[PDB]
This record gives structure tokens, C-alpha cells and sequence, in this order.
């Protein structure tokens, strides 16, 4: 049934993947309300649909800046993947469009905030709490991977908590369709798999490594590999030597030694039984996988939200205008967008 | 603490793998090699990648008082000192201070070989000197091009193997990811008759001689041996020895089954 | 990392030691005391200094949404929460984030009681609430005035002592610096006959009764006992017992000689 | 002879202390060359005597800023002490004067730089090296203390290395003549004695505590009490619990337990035998005290100096003008200066 479900998601994905959406809205249809996030690449803007009054989180990318960084395909991957996928734990793309200066992607607004904020405020999550979130990622990776999609940017910063306390995975900037092996060094330093660091070429297994870093960070309150200098973090990652906190359960530790495995002949997710080695693992004994997928389980944490368009679960950033030049920029580079 | 600072994403320039030789004395090349041996990015490189990397490092001469690099000035370059003295200087609030110095040796900027990294210090020559430089784009390409080459094909070694002919593409790549390499000198015993059959071997270069308690096989580039380890866990029937300097691919059979299941299973398909 | 950052000098306002009562319920006063008991600056205070400090803390009412303090806004004040909920918020580069919150309890700004310390956070009331505040200048004066008073004189206790009459001024101050205090309840044995003579005692308040294997002395404010410990290390000739609640100064004779040498030496001068 | 020497320094000090120097130069007689140091209070300026061509380090204090901080007497203490003392390891005051905005103190220029710079660059000093410097401080404190002067700001930042590699102690901002007990909380957090932190009133013993912090910092490369939050540093200081590095010699450790003594009945410098407990201590067995005083011993380190007025041993600061208002400020507050 997981087979027959996945055989079907695949059918649906391939149909949308073949013919993509283009210019399904325009900037003047939205009111800008507030900056929700910035990062190494563009930002995110709470916006209000002038007519419907609906709120959305609009991602904005400056074409010139993408071009300078040589991020062009990453931007085309992100858009093309987002319009074709469909899963309960993936933030949905509603509209996309471009203008003279920018690319725009309008997603559903998730008002609960980043897991990073909550994790840092509480300190760490209890194992059943961390387990609830991990189960959603496990199922999301299973879904993405069955389509030959890799995600490549797992981290608390990128997981949004919805009104039910379920996870919405958000930023697909590094996501890519890989049938063979790929080579771009990207991600987030703490979360990079050894094979990315050392340019060995790599596919699905890097996400499962990152899942191990995530779980470890949820249960402990800090990631397994850390240091003064980034080069030092990489050295630890590549040694793959990891210390567990005295409060980690034995089953948790057993799972994390199988995920944080430098040797690919031993990494969970990459072996003969695939993702089932993780689902059937004991830290997950008490997980009802169908129930999680149906969002029938009860969230360990519900965000406090007042009215729609409330932004109290998000940090406050310097507000900068969306500048739209009278000259069209890099029009050819982004013709497919 | 500052646990509330987000971890920023990093990303190098795209390069899809599917010439530069800067001459240097033998001694310069030895010292350069020795300076890079414990650096994360170099230390695991095989001899051929290392050699191309050293080939590609360019000469930078500096005059006394010259700024080799400037603080906040883009990190696309790694540098190793060939000769000269240098001062290290950082400006922090605030205040500019000399934080240290190099004396005819040292290296800096290795993080730049991964992704853009503005330098945290200004380095100034306090005598005439010289350095070896290396770009990030140049380095990446060498590493990625070479690995893509060692794959696609490494298999085609793998796919010429009778026992493995029914492997699907993705399964073959899983084996390519992890297959190890071993080097032997003339007359070393690669396999001993009567020993545990732990793995099979493919000759990459050189010549291996198979003998039995009596020469029964000679193995050249692209040929496998010890392959019975895949279908039976009986002791080795034959010994194997390197003729000349030999380089072999080596695959452990346990690791193989962890990835793929029993080989006979793959051989009883269609 | 930053080992090259200098350690800056710090300095509070001058106050040369050579009234404020903000009323509060008994319960408010107990909770306030309990909140300050593990704070460095309060934890060693004697009961009378603590009491004056609590006396001096002022009421601050806050309305929901009000900023109790602002980041970078001078630290001359320490605050303890009496009631209410609060959010803690810091702006860092950058970015403003909620870093935590208080629920009807908590305290902040203790470093301000030492010297000017701009607050590292903005704290906002998320309900009607109240706090106890304390200035640095108000706090300092209470502490310094009180200690200067317990000295100059504590001695004049010390200088009324026959054995110590030939102490010079500086030597007497050395004894004032370290002389300890002890409290006893009615009928506690301060000194036991036959025991090691470790120290001498001065009654600060209350009444001590000296008895011997028989009442031979009654000791009131300003009187010494156990003083033979200074000139002889024989066992105690008498026992001593507190009549009522007694507070004594207590000086160990070993410590005394470390500072000053043998007492008889001081007594054989001029 | 130490007695007869000290009995005489005292005689000389009291004579100058009774009648102080005033306005012995003026600003237009000097060329400003470069800022040598800034801190919680005024800064220091390399200057060149227009006529003599001599270089000096000129300390500058803004009257309004001193007044606002309530630092007025500290400034009068510093000037009045500096013009009356005289010892080989104390930087000499050459001139002092004021104008409408500033107070000025012109010291001899010491070109070797702060011990802080050298200490941080090398990491730490060998025991014989640290011992050389400690011996100079010990003798300087003996001299200062015999005059009832306390220094109150010992730290590597405040010790200058001269052309012979000897120490020149420099900034007398917190120095004060105390016949009894004093109460100002001042110094540098890492170097504060327990009794200063807790406002108990205190005299000479705080300098000997600080000597222990200094020695420990020279031999180890970092101070004995350190932490994230300053309040945390104070907690450690007041517990007075100290960990020694495995490389510390037993004699060094024995000395530091006697100096870093929270209990004043046990602190070296404060007991019956006074400073002799430190001089006769064994870590100092190989110290020739007269020879150190005569600068006949051979320095473990000579600074590299090119021409006079060279500033390479000092850090580089933002250069700000010396502003002199047309309006006289706080004229009465500083009448004695």
C-alpha cells in the first residue's frame, strides 16, 4: 500500500513536472506586510492578497544577485520542483512570477514560526517530542526520494510549525532531481555529509545523514559537530566521531550511530532495506506511521497564534523595500522561470 | 552565549563534470606537499589528485611591505608560503593589532577552497617572499573532474563482471561509491590460499599472478579475481601475487551484501 | 578566539562614609528575600544589611506592553519580579528575537549594582505586573555606610581590651578586617571548660554567663571572655553560656598571631 | 639597608607631596603623532617636543567626561601621586597642564609596548621569565606601600616593556593614598580582590591579591578566574577556588595559593613578616633582589625598536582630534590640577 501510494505520487509528479506553471500572479496583487526571514539567499515576506484577504509567505530572489553567485539552476530547480510535488509536510507553492529585478514564489503562510526558535527557547525536545518531528521528516524524505528528489538543506531553521503543531518543510533552494550522482558543495556547515565536504559525488544518502544531525540536535539542544573554526567542524564530521549526552536513551544512540555513519555500506537509508531500516528501528517502535501521515496523532506542542497575519512567532528584521528596476535584468537566464 | 544566531547556508559555484601547469623545483614540490598533508581537503586525496593539485598551484612573489591578502577581502584563494617572513594583522572594533607572524612557512585560506570566505586577517610581507596560491574554482574542478572520471567508469570494470551483470544502474553506483583501492609492490601476496574469502578484486593497473597448491591465471587491467567470495564463503582455493607494482580495486563482500543482498539473488533474476 | 581584546577598567561612583523605606507586605518581603539569597551581592549580607536593602527596594508597576527596561539602556538598576509575565527580547546584528520569558518570578541587572552596565536585553510586560527595583548608588551606600559603621568602631570594642592596648592603629585595623561574628540562642554553650582555647570573644549584644567547676562572671556588651587563649594555650578554665539571644565577635588566636605575632610580644612594649 | 633606603624614599616623597607641580608645559609645545592607547578613561598620545625633539607619551583626560563619571579625585590622586614618587620601575611624569577642555599628563615614552601584547603573541612566559617581571612588581609594591600608596589596577595591559626589557608600570588613575581603609569599587574585573567586590573596605592587601592574578596569568597565558558573565567571574573570585595548569611548578603553585587567599589572616603581603614572606618564598630563591632593583640582571626579552618615535610595538587606534573648546569647562572642579 505504501508501494501503491508511492507508485501513484510518482504518476502525479511526472505529469506536473513535464509542464510547469508560469506567471500565475503579479506583485501589485499583494500588500507587503513584514519580512519573515532572510538568509544567504533572498528573503521571505508576509504578504496579503489584496482581493481575497488571504495571507501568504512570498519568497523573493534578486536576479542579479543569483546570477553573480552562479545560483541560476538552483533557482530553476526550486521553482520547478515546488510546483510538481504534493505532500502533507511540504509547504505549498500557490503562485510564482517574475519582473525586471526579481523572481517571486508565493507559498502558504505557516504562522507557528521556525522550529529553531522554539528549540532554542525551550533548550531541547524530549525524545517523544523529537520523535514526533523526526517521523514526519522520515516520511517526507521517503516521498521526495521515491521521485529522485534530494532536499540538501535540512535544519531546524527550515522546518515551520503549523497550527496543529505539525512540520512544514519550506526552502527548496538546494533541492534537485538526481538520477545519478551530483557534485555541488551546498547545505549548512553543521549538516554537511562527509561525501559533500570531500567532493566524492553523492545522491540520497546525504539527507539521511542530515536527519541524524537533526534528530541529535532536537534531543540534545545542539548539533553533534561544532567548533570555533568551520574547518574544524568539517574535520569532526569527516572523522564522524560523535559523543552522546548522558541523557540520550540507548535506542536513540543506536539510531544515531546508524544515521551518522561515515561509511556508506553501513548508513541507514542507503542499504538493501532502504528507509525501512529506520521505520522499523526501535526508537520508532511506538510510531504509527499511517497515523502520522494522516495527522491524526496529537502534537506535543501547539503554537500560540492570535489573528490571521499575526507574526509574533517570527523574529524581526530590517525592513528593506522591494526594488523593481525600470530595466529588465538577466531576462534570458530566467526565461524558464 | 549566542545560541540564537541562525546557521547560514553555504554553496560553491556549480560545476557539471559530464591543463594548468605551473613549474616548480622538486624541493618546492616536496615542501608544498608536506605543508598540505594534514589539511583536511588534501589529506585524503589519492596521489594523482594531489599531483594535479600541486601542478595547478601558481607562484605569487611579494615585495617587502606588500599586502598578500586584505582582511574582508574575498576568500577564493588558499596560500602556502614558499619563502619569506610575514606579519598577521587583524582589525576588530576598534583596533588594529599584529596577532602573529610566519617565518618562511605556513598556510592560510583553506576554507576558501570550499566556498567564498572573506579573510579574517591582513597578511603583510616583512621581506621579499613567495607563496603558492590556489583558486577554489580551479581546485574544485580538478577534484570533481577526477572523481567523476574514476567513476563512469570505475564500473565497466564492475559491469564486465559475470556475477554482477544483472545489477541495475542505481545498484552499480552504490558499489562505485564505496569500492576501495589497494596498492602492492612486486611479489607481495594479495591473496593467500586457505584464507577467509573476504572480498573480490579488480586489477586497475599492473599484473597479478594466481597460483595453486602452479600458475592457473594471469590478471591484467579490468580482470577480477577472488570473485568466488561473492557466491561461497569457503576458504581461498588459490593464492594471488603482484607482478610489478599493482593497483587493485577491492570490494568487501559483507559490505556488498549490506548494500545489495546476496550476490546469487542478483544472479537468479532474468 | 578573541584573546587580543583588552580587559577594560571598571569604577563605581565615589562614596566616602566618614531613610528610604518603601513599605511592603510580609509575604512580598519573604519572596524578595528568597529571590536574592543566592545572588552574589546579597548572599553574604548580615541580617541588618539585608533588611535595610529590602527596605530600600522601590515598587515599579508596569502595564501590559510596557518596556520595563530597554537594551543598551543604562544599568544602574537591579530588578526583582513581584508579579506578572514578561518577554525577554534581544536585538543582535541584525535581528530582534524573543529569547525567553519570566512567569511571576525572576530577577535581572545585578551587575548594575557594581558599576554602570547597559542592559543586554529589552524586557516587556505581557500582563499587568510589578517589580522591586534597586539603584546602584542607594545599594552601595547602604553596604558601605553599614560596614564603615561596624568598623570604627567594631574596635573600641578591641581597644577596650587590656591585653590589646598596645596595638598600633594599623594593626588594630588588620584585626577589624577579619574578626568574625557568632550568634547563640538562650542556653547554648559558647565555651566548654576543659576544651582547647582557640579564640577570644567580645559580646556585641545580649548576656553571657561564665561558670566554673559556680558563677564567676557575667558578660555584657563590650566585654571580652576566653581572652586567656591569647597568652596561654592551656585548656579552658571555665564554661560560657548565652543568656537570651547572644551575638559575639569571635577572633581565632592562630589567625591573630599570623597577622601580628604573639600577643605577649605586643604587651611587653612600652 | 632596605629599611634605611625606604626611610629615605619616604622623606623625599613627603617633601614633594606637600607642594605639587602645576602647569609645567602647554599643548602648543608638542606635536601630536599617534594614539598609543584608549580605555575606560581618556587615552594616550605619542607626542614630540617641538624644540627638544624628545618624544613623550601624553595622557589626555576630558574634564566633562571625568565630571560625569564622578572620577574627579581619581584624577587629582593620579597627578599628585605621579609628581611625588620616584622608582626605577615607575613611568616618570615629565609635565602636566590643563586647558579649557582637557587635563594633560606628559610621561616618558616607553617604546617596547604593553606586556599584554607580548604575552598574547607568545602565549605564555616561562617561569624564569614570569619571575623576572614579578620580582619588579614585588619591589614596586614594597616601595608604593611604604608610602601608604595603593595602585589598584595591576594587569599586563598596564605594564610597559622598556628598551632593556624591564617593566615600567604606567596608569595611576586608581592609585590612592590610604592611611586607613578605602571603599571605591574599581580595578579590572579579572583582577578584583574579594573585599573590593563585597565592599568590605580595604587597603594594601588588594595589590598582593592582584599580583597573584598577574603571576598566574603570565605563567599560564590566561587569568585564574574567567567566565561568560562578569557576575560569574566574581562568584569564582569570592569562592577563591583556583585550578592550576599541569605544567605549573609546585613552588609556583605554593606561592599562588598564598597570594590568591580569600582569607586575609593568610594572605601573603598582609601578615606579620609583610612583603618578606614573598621575597623569601622559594619560587623566588634564585632572585637577586638588589640586582633586579639595579637593573643589572639580564632581561629574558628585549623589544625590537627601530628609530626613536617608532610605534610598531603598539596597536593602531581610530585617530580622533584633541578638541579644545573656546569655553572653559569645570574650572573649579580641577583648580588643584
Amino acid at each position: 500500500s505504501v508501494k501503491e501510494f508511492l507508485a501513484k505520487a510518482k504518476e502525479d509528479f511526472l505529469k506536473k513536472w513535464e509542464t510547469p506553471s508560469q506567471n500565475t500572479a503579479q506583485l501589485d496583487q499583494f500588500d507587503r506586510i513584514k519580512t519573515l526571514g532572510t538568509g544567504s539567499f533572498g528573503r521571505v515576506m508576509l504578504v496579503k492578497h489584496k482581493e481575497s484577504g488571504n495571507h501568504y509567505a512570498m519568497k523573493i530572489l534578486d536576479k542579479q544577485k543569483v546570477v553573480k553567485l552562479k545560483q541560476i539552476e538552483h533557482t530553476l530547480n526550486e521553482k520547478r520542483i515546488l510546483q510538481a510535488v504534493n505532500f502533507p509536510f511540504l509547504v505549498k507553492l500557490e503562485f510564482s512570477f517574475k519582473d525586471n529585478s526579481n523572481l517571486y514564489m508565493v507559498m502558504e503562510y505557516v504562522a507557528g514560526g521556525e522550529m529553531f526558535s522554539h528549540l532554542r527557547r525551550i533548550g531541547r525536545f524530549s525524545e517523544p517530542h523529537a520523535r514526533f518531528y523526526a517521523a514526519q521528516i522520515v516520511l517526507t524524505f521517503e516521498y521526495l526520494h521515491s521521485l529522485d528528489l534530494i532536499y540538501r538543506d535540512l535544519k531546524p531553521e527550515n522546518l515551520l510549525i503549523d497550527q496543529q503543531g505539525y512540520i512544514q518543510v519550506t526552502d527548496f533552494g538546494f533541492a534537485k532531481r538526481v538520477k545519478g550522482r551530483t557534485w555541488t558543495l551546498c547545505g549548512t556547515p553543521e549538516y554537511l555529509a562527509p561525501e559533500i565536504i570531500l567532493s566524492k559525488g553523492y545522491n540520497k544518502a546525504v539527507d539521511w545523514w542530515a536527519l541524524g544531525v537533526l534528530i541529535y540536535e532536537m534531543a540534545a539542544g545542539y548539533p553533534p559537530f561544532f567548533a570555533d573554526q568551520p574547518i574544524q567542524i568539517y574535520e569532526k564530521i569527516v572523522s564522524g566521531k560523535v559523543r552522546f549526552p548522558s541523557h540520550f536513551s540507548s535506542d536513540l544512540k543506536d539510531l544515531l550511530r546508524n544515521l551518522l555513519q561515515v561509511d556508506l555500506t553501513k548508513r541507514f537509508g542507503n542499504l538493501k532495506n532502504g528507509v525501512n531500516d529506520i521505520k522499523n528501528h526501535k526508537w520508532f517502535a511506538t510510531t504509527d506511521w499511517i497515523a502520522i501521515y494522516q495527522r491524526k496523532v496529537e502534537a506535543p506542542f501547539i503554537p500560540k497564534f492570535k489573528g490571521p497575519g499575526d507574526t509574533s512567532n517570527f523574529d524581526d528584521y530590517e525592513e528593506e523595500e522591494i526594488r523593481v528596476s525600470i530595466n529588465e535584468k538577466c531576462g534570458k537566464e530566467f526565461t524558464e522561470f | 552565549i549566542n545560541r540564537f544566531t541562525r546557521r547560514a547556508s553555504v554553496c560553491a559555484e556549480a560545476y557539471n563534470p559530464d591543463r594548468i601547469i605551473h613549474p616548480k623545483t622538486d624541493d618546492q614540490r616536496n615542501r608544498l606537499q608536506e605543508a598540505c598533508k594534514d589539511i583536511l581537503l588534501f589529506k585524503n586525496l589519492d596521489p594523482e589528485q594531489m599531483s594535479q593539485v600541486l601542478d595547478a598551484m601558481f607562484e605569487k612573489l611579494v615585495k617587502e611591505g606588500e599586502h598578500v591578502i586584505d582582511q574582508g577581502d574575498d576568500g577564493d584563494n588558499f596560500y602556502v608560503i614558499d619563502r619569506g617572513t610575514f606579519d598577521i594583522y587583524v582589525k576588530c572594533d576598534g583596533v588594529g593589532r599584529c596577532v602573529g607572524n610566519y617565518d618562511n612557512r605556513g598556510s592560510f585560506g583553506e576554507l576558501a577552497l570550499m566556498y567564498n570566505t572573506p579573510k579574517a586577517a591582513t597578511i603583510t610581507a616583512t621581506s621579499p617572499g613567495a607563496l603558492w596560491g590556489l583558486d577554489r574554482v580551479t581546485f574544485r574542478r580538478i577534484i570533481v573532474k577526477n572523481n567523476a572520471k574514476k567513476r563512469k567508469m570505475y564500473e565497466s570494470f564492475i559491469e564486465s563482471l559475470p556475477f554482477l551483470k544483472s545489477l541495475e544502474v542505481s545498484e552499480r553506483l552504490k558499489v562505485v561509491d564505496v569500492i576501495g583501492t589497494k596498492v602492492y609492490n612486486d611479489g607481495e601476496q594479495i591473496i593467500a590460499q586457505g584464507d577467509l574469502a573476504d572480498s573480490f578484486f579488480i586489477v586497475e593497473s599492473g599484473e597479478v599472478k594466481i597460483t595453486m597448491k602452479v600458475e592457473i591465471a594471469r590478471c591484467f587491467r579490468g580482470q577480477y579475481f577472488g570473485e568466488l567470495a561473492l557466491v561461497t564463503n569457503k576458504p581461498r582455493a588459490a593464492s594471488a601475487h603482484a607482478i610489478g607494482t599493482v593497483k587493485c580495486l577491492a570490494m568487501d563482500v559483507q559490505a556488498f551484501e549490506r548494500l545489495l543482498g546476496p550476490c546469487m539473488e542478483i544472479m537468479k533474476r532474468n
